[PDB]
């Protein structure tokens, strides 16, 4: 149950970290138009 | 959004991350002192 | 098994999540080329 | 490599990680419902 | 100890993810200075 | 806090998060081989 619960928290940090890599792919996008 | 906006939700998912890796580094302890007797 | 399983799901998101790290990498460094 | 390609590369990424995380959901699921089962 | 080593292989790369996220931030917040 | 100290924390946790993958690719290896030997 220990392993079963602990890999919920490392795929749950997987889905955070992908919001983390969606924002930082509009921040980036972001620079880019400012550069325009 | 604003650059603000975005500076704050970057705040929270690392806020959200960090303690799933708090948990899930306690977790390994316990697991790893458990799968000694077992 | 399923345990196992899992251990390759997550290790498979981790290295795709990796992939699209090192494309934001190459987005901030084309960037900074240009405000240099 | 260009912007466009940069692009496409991005959102076939960001596909390919939902998928592989829908399927770890799944797994998930089923590891906790066998797991209490056992 | 395999899975339980392959518990921690992946919590670990979660980690060194997580510090290449911040790094990334870093960078766009640099940019973002200089741009803005 | 200099773009060269930020290439060079990149290219370190590159490396790092590398062999970490490399190292959970070998033992998901390990670990499947002894699950069908069970």
């Amino acid at each position: 149950s220990g392993i079963v619960q602990q890999q919920n928290n490392l795929l749950r940090a997987i889905e955070a970290q992908q919001h983390l890599l969606q924002l930082t792919v509009w921040g980036i996008k972001q620079l880019q138009a400012r550069i325009l | 959004t604003t650059w603000e906006a975005w500076d704050r939700a970057i705040a929270e998912y690392a806020a959200r991350i960090e303690a799933l890796i708090r948990a899930a580094q306690e977790q390994q302890e316990k697991n790893e002192a458990a799968l000694r007797e077992l």
